[PDB]
């Protein structure tokens, strides 16, 4: 496994994500918002240039939870894995692991920006770090992690520059997402 | 010309001098900012939220 975990939290999206996600991608082409039958049943019939661009649409935005991802399924993941990864034992595999020091998810999302260059948006370049920030505490956003851990990584300068502010996210979302 | 010229404590970053009493009375620059950052900034968050 290279830069990557079973325990990252972005491994497993939950259905108040990956059903709001699907929700938020039929607002962007004119696809109509009936039930799961109806968002599903516009996109099987797509042009597949129209539907990779609502993915640079949303995905330039809203951070890595609203990712798309894997999904708890009743046939494939018995559990969230922190439990699980103790729920399956007696089975042998070696582990080679390790990240790199240039994973970051503004790294990971370099071709992302290369489109939202493209058409033209500045906007979307400071509204994806702090949606990036939202992401930097828990998952439901607790402010009392946020506030503690922007000050640990020292990134309240979001004023003037993105040298510093720009650097120290990367070094904040390197070591939860990733290391 | 007895010691070294001790330079006083300029309120700014970039700053906030002192002296270290050893053998050759250095300028060292910033005491304990890492842990009078944690006091003074961490807690004085947690504490009024
Ligand atoms: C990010 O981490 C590296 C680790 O060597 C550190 O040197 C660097 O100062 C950090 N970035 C910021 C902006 O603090």
């Amino acid at each position: 496994l290279m830069g990557g975990s079973a325990l990252s939290p972005a491994a497993v999206i939950s259905h108040e994500r990956a059903q709001q996600q699907a929700i938020a991608l039929a607002k962007e082409v004119s696809c109509p918002m009936s039930s799961s039958q109806e968002v599903v049943s516009c996109l099987r019939q797509k042009p597949a240039n129209v539907l990779n661009d609502a993915q640079t649409k949303l995905l330039a935005v809203s951070g890595p939870f609203h990712y798309w991802g894997p999904v708890i399924d009743g046939h494939f993941l018995r559990e969230p894995p922190a439990r699980a990864l103790k729920r399956s034992l007696w089975v042998e595999v070696d582990l080679l692991i390790g990240s790199s020091q240039d994973d970051g998810l503004i790294n990971r999302a370099k071709a992302v920006k290369q489109f939202e260059e493209s058409r033209g948006r500045t906007s979307s370049k400071t509204a994806f770090y702090q949606a990036l920030q939202n992401s930097l505490g828990g998952e439901d956003s607790d402010a009392r992690v946020e506030a503690a851990a922007t000050w640990y990584y020292s990134l309240e300068h979001s004023t003037d520059d993105y040298a510093s502010f720009s650097r120290a996210l990367e070094n904040a979302t390197r070591d939860y997402f990733i290391i | 010309t007895f010691a070294t010229p001790w330079p006083d404590f300029v309120p700014r970053a970039g700053g906030e001098n002192y002296k270290e009493f050893s053998e050759l009375l250095p300028n060292r620059q910033g005491l304990k900012k890492a842990d009078c950052s944690f006091w003074s900034k961490y807690i004085s968050s947690l504490k009024t939220s």
